[PDB]
């Protein structure tokens, strides 16, 4: 884990500060904008349940993954920037995002 | 303890 984004924030947001998760997609919009995805186009999630959405735009987003050299203690990442839609399984009241299904 | 919107937050949004 060094200086770049992914090996930052990971780390930063206790995702491997007690293992090296394989990835990890952070969403760099407004809270509010992406809670407003659960009202936008309703899509089937790939477990088969109805509750995912998929966003009318493409959103700013940065993929993490794990190099095939990585190993706890040392998680190390490849990070790629880019603008795709973002799918989100909801629930709850308020009927907010409780899990990321993928990006398109 | 964390909820899972909370968790959904901490680990994927970067406003």
């Amino acid at each position: 884990s060094s200086s770049n984004y992914c090996n930052q924030m990971m780390k930063s947001r206790n995702l491997t500060k007690d293992r090296c998760k394989p990835v990890n997609t952070f969403v760099h919009e407004s809270l509010a904008d992406v809670q407003a995805v659960c009202s936008q186009k309703n899509v089937a999630c790939k477990n088969g349940q109805t509750n995912c959405y998929q966003s009318y735009s493409t959103m700013s987003i940065t993929d993490c993954r794990e190099t095939g050299s990585s190993k706890y203690p040392n998680c190390a990442y490849k990070t790629t920037q880019a603008n795709k839609h973002i799918i989100v399984a909801c629930e709850g009241n308020p009927y907010v995002p409780v899990h990321f299904d993928a990006s398109v | 303890k964390e909820t899972a919107a909370a968790k959904f937050e901490r680990q994927h949004l970067d406003s």
